[PDB]
């Protein structure tokens, strides 16, 4: 909730609301009553809306890739490294922050269409793909019937077709105290290699594949995530991006502008 | 006695020989803002007895062909004294009304009026495809006509009475408050409007709020040698007028 | 072991209830209704307080 | 609940209830025990079928468009900026009162069909839409594929064909302290430029589009929305709409008459 | 958190129960159930009350 | 702290960096007139926020030859918002006001201004004979000027300096509200003059009341390079203006 506005009236004194020094690096705590005649006004409006929390967690398409029934090889299945820079939206988001903890609500969505060179009598069963997380070490898929599809250990779904985004929830997994944002620093001590925000990022894998084997007529599916922030706690907020991004490893831009212009200093038309 | 009637508001007093009751509103009676209730934060001015008192429009003369008249509220206000003045240099302000319309005639001359106030009353345009035009919708403090035929124009408001400009069944303007002048028992409606609106107050020039709308629903009449010259004169009052946002004057 | 919380209601002019199913902390839905709030840190971080009505620099 | 109609008997008063002025804009409040001899009748008829929130809160179709599975950047995907003034029926009912405050339950009924160029072995995977909601300002898709669509805030609903129509509630999101029904007003203080309802409209734009790429079938989706006001409050009534409609805009309409007619002031013979 | 009401019933001749799930009041069902009923506003908005065995103009 | 200054007045608020005291009318603070002291019968309209605020009147360029400056009030005010059209729509009306003289210099600059407030100060004519003029008494918002050698009109204010125009010594202005701005020191005076007059209210067209003096008694001066462009600008606020006699608008 926000404060209410006190009724205030005439005033001749030699307090100076007013007038104060920027320099110091403090914000004016001033008001409308300190430089006006105010009438007392209840307020009732909340800032519940721009909690943290309200503000990240919102589902966002975090990346989209896909793989096909049948096609061999590549084609026949896909991954994914996890990382949430290779998007606009949400990394700006995350962005405002530079540090930040919070769990994960992932939503997959996923999606299914033929490819031309059709075949007669096709009527293909309903199909079920399977997403496997591997986390940093463990053995790699090499094709869509590797032995690592058992999962004995990776987590994994086993989703059918037509039945409502599967979904899941991940904790804090971060090694340190809390996802780093940003990172000016290098991954070696000698400061050869990687330089940046990359040198942090070690989440794992995703991989995902069509289950049932390819029929006659091409499929090919396509997966998108979603991530939703939830249980959020952020630190050390610093000015949204400006520049566009061109680089998901890096801050890499190229000069822009402070904001559209105008005229002069005295047009109030606006743009 | 009852039927008599005196009003005083600021230096001005009303007085009527045959009324009804006072019509009110809906029910409600006109007050300030509340602090609860206001969003705008700056201090009011509530100038009162030079702004709330009653300001008397030109008349009109009732004929046996006219389909009625109306006039939009505040617009009808906007050059009366200090009450124009305070709209002028306001971005804010807000009113309620006494509305007393006057109209005499004799015992042997017979009509009778309806005299409703119409929160809100969007008027359609005579074209479709057009919207009505300033002067349509408002002559200020001179009432504009309805008609008693389709009204054409390429901008100007459909004014037949059957639909009283608004699309509906003149006969069902009655849900708004009103009072007729059944020159058999009356002479003198009055009623007083709280202000209706869906926000604590407005800007007075691009929103009218309610329209006076004063329709003969039966016709004057009379037999040769009675006077037939019968004006019909509104006296309005702002009723706890309050301005927010003080600058310069104007519209724009 | 059912949690009665209130809804956003409005303000000029009512309770939900919540019962935990999962064995993780990190499966349970939002924290919506946290309205923690302290501007002081970024607003004021001058070790030397600042009183408004007083001439800023003595 | 209804009012019991009391017992009355015989009278030779001077206390008269059938004769009142009618111009004093009072309804009378008579009933038959004050014109008629009545017998005492215990009344259970109740009006709660009458009440404000009954009559407006029932699902109506307030809109629909449609868009393709394939064909090329119209088509693609649909777009409907929110109003609801361009269907009669539910228009007419909000609109027999002034002001309203309500909160609203929308619904979504998607349909499929398949168009001509049929094509062999034509044998597709279900069907997930995405509708998605953009408040005054948000960048507005251009294309099937625009960034936009990863939703990062704005919120979207998926949905795949065959399970039951997607639903959402929505609080009262007017800024003033109503919806407005009316407004005898201008957009500018100047009076130029709109005049009417239109001035206060602005609830954003829904958009809507197929999540699974083209295949080689057309097929083209038709998205009906319904709208049901709960939790409804209204002020002001007023005379129900005559004429019928001619613009979603404004109040435009072509006089007409008050009602049907018959031969003369004497005839029962019901129309 | 449950609720328990009454359902329309009839009338010459029983309850239900809700529990609301969501944190929103927006999400709640219908007030179906609000009997409030005042004419007065529309009907008898006249200053001088007018009592109906007696003449409306003295 | 005090030397710094804030003055709040409606939506209006005034900073000093560098002022003296305040200097008060007699030691009087500005009131609405009491029932013992009242005469007019009807009641007083007391816009307040609206009419009570700092209106900012036309800048004036101090020169090394400048002999003065005058304006009068009401009159400098009489086309300032609000607080002009309640003199124009009243027979009556009262006010006090804080008036603020501002003139910034630079510390390499100097001269000493005289600011004053003369009740009632009838003026002499140039030519013995004839009475001044309208326009030669007051100019509105218009500073007029003093002179530095006996001034000739046939219906001009005698305004040599000297004798301020009324005949004493310029140097006895003194036993009237004053402050000075020694910029030596100063920036701006700021003077709250209570409404003072034989009688309770007046009307605010054919009576002064006050006139407000701006004398250079040391003369602007500096090197050359320093800037010679100091204006001297006058910000005034009305206080407890009320208004009796309603009626239409005008002078006659
Ligand atoms: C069966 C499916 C399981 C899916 C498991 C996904 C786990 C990955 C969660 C990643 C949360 C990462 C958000 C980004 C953090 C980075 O910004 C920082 N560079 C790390 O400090
Ligand atoms: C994921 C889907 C989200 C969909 C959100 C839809 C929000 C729009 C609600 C609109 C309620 C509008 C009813 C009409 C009001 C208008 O009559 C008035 N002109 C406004 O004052
Ligand atoms: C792990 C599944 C949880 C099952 C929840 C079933 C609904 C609980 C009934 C209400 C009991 C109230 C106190 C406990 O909780
Ligand atoms: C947010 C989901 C709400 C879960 C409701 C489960 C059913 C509640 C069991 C009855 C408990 C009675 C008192 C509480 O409520």
């Amino acid at each position: 909730r926000v404060a209410d506005t006190i009724g205030s009236g005439p005033v001749n004194s030699e307090s100076i609301p007013a007038l104060t020094a920027a320099e110091t690096g403090h914000t004016s705590q001033v008001v409308p009553s300190d430089t006006m005649q105010t009438r007392h006004v209840k307020n009732y409006h909340s800032r519940s809306e721009s909690t943290v929390e309200n503000f990240l967690c919102r589902s966002a398409c975090v990346f989209y890739t896909t793989y096909e029934n049948h096609d061999s090889d590549g084609d026949n299945f896909a991954y994914w490294v996890i990382n949430t820079r290779q998007v606009a939206q949400l990394r700006r988001k995350l962005e405002m922050f530079t540090y930040a903890r919070f769990d994960l609500e992932l939503t997959f969505v996923i999606t299914s269409t033929q490819e031309q060179p059709t075949v007669r009598g096709q009527d293909a069963p309903v199909l079920t793909h399977q997403i496997m997380y591997v986390p940093p070490g463990g053995p790699v898929p090499t094709k869509v019937n590797s032995y690592s599809w058992q999962t004995s250990t990776n987590p994994s779904v086993f989703w059918t077709e037509g039945s409502a985004p599967p979904r899941m929830s991940v904790p804090f997994i971060g090694i340190g105290n809390a996802y780093s944002m940003f990172y000016d620093g290098w991954a070696r001590f000698d400061k050869q290699g990687t330089y940046g925000i990359s040198t942090l990022n070690n989440m794992g894998t995703l991989y995902m594949r069509h289950v049932n084997d390819g029929g006659p007529g091409p499929i090919v599916s396509t997966v998108r995530i979603y991530f939703k922030p939830k249980h959020v706690k952020t630190w050390v907020p610093r000015p949204p991006r400006l520049c566009q991004y061109q680089k998901a490893g890096n801050v890499n831009f190229e000069p822009t502008g402070v904001t559209e212009g105008r005229t002069d200093i005295t047009t109030m038309k606006t743009t | 006695s009852d039927r008599v009637r005196s009003i005083t508001l600021g230096n001005s007093t009303i007085t009527t020989q045959e009324c009804a009751n006072v019509v009110v509103g809906y029910g409600v009676w006109p007050t300030y803002l509340k602090d609860e209730e206001a969003t705008a934060e700056d201090q009011p001015t509530q100038p009162d007895v030079a702004t709330c008192r009653f300001y008397t429009l030109e008349s009109v003369m009732w004929q046996q062909s006219s389909p009625g008249w109306w006039w939009k509220f505040p617009d009808a206000l906007s050059n009366m004294g200090l009450f124009g003045q305070n709209m002028q240099y306001h971005y804010l302000g807000r009113a309620g009304y006494t509305i007393h319309v006057q109209c005499n005639a004799s015992k042997f001359h017979q009509g009778c009026l309806l005299v409703v106030c119409v929160p809100e009353a969007e008027m359609g345009c005579a074209t479709l495809a057009n919207k009505p035009d300033p002067k349509s919708l408002s002559k200020g403090e001179i009432a504009n006509m309805f008609e008693s035929q389709n009204s054409t124009g390429e901008t100007a408001v459909q004014a037949n009475v059957i639909n009283a400009g608004m699309g509906v069944g003149v006969g069902n303007l009655t849900i708004f408050p009103h009072q007729w002048i059944n020159l058999r028992t009356n002479n003198s409606a009055t009623i007083v409007m709280p202000y209706i609106n869906s926000v604590p107050m407005d800007n007075m020039f691009r929103h009218n709020n309610f329209t006076l709308m004063v329709i003969p629903f039966a016709p004057l009449s009379y037999s040769t040698g009675a006077t037939t010259y019968v004006p019909i004169t509104v006296t309005v009052a702002p009723m706890c007028a309050e301005y927010n946002g003080l600058r310069l004057a104007g519209k724009q | 072991g059912a949690q009665v919380s209130t809804q956003k209601t409005g303000a000029h002019e009512i309770h939900y209830t919540n019962i935990n199913y999962y064995k993780d902390a990190a499966s349970n839905s939002a924290n919506r209704q946290d309205f923690t709030q302290d501007p002081g840190k970024f607003t004021e971080p001058v070790k030397d307080i600042m009183v408004k009505s007083m001439p800023a620099l003595n």
